[PDB]
């Protein structure tokens, strides 16, 4: 009134989790990274 | 209509756009769409034209 050991692992589990949603912004090489401007402004094929 | 090296443009705001009068009318030689395709464009919003 020390604890870096656990710490760590909760730090590197949320830092592992906040990679994954940010990934879901990126395009990849699309026109757009929400599927549903893709779905809204074009057709099928 | 001007020339190829002296283009107008005009630039169209402020409006509903009606591409229905444009799509169903049988009358150009080509109407190529990119990025957008032609019968979803009564559906959209857009900035400016």
């Amino acid at each position: 009134s020390a604890l870096g050991k656990l710490q760590d692992v909760v730090n590197q589990n949320a830092q592992a989790l906040n990679t994954l949603v940010k990934q879901l912004s990126s395009n990849f090489g699309a026109i757009s990274s929400v599927l549903n401007d893709i779905l809204s402004r074009l057709d099928p094929p | 209509f001007a020339s190829v090296y002296a283009w107008n443009r005009k630039r169209i705001s402020n409006c509903v756009a009606d591409y229905s009068v444009l799509y169903n009318s049988a009358s150009f030689s080509t109407f190529k769409c990119y990025g957008v395709s032609p019968t979803k464009l009564n559906d959209l919003c857009f900035t400016n034209v």
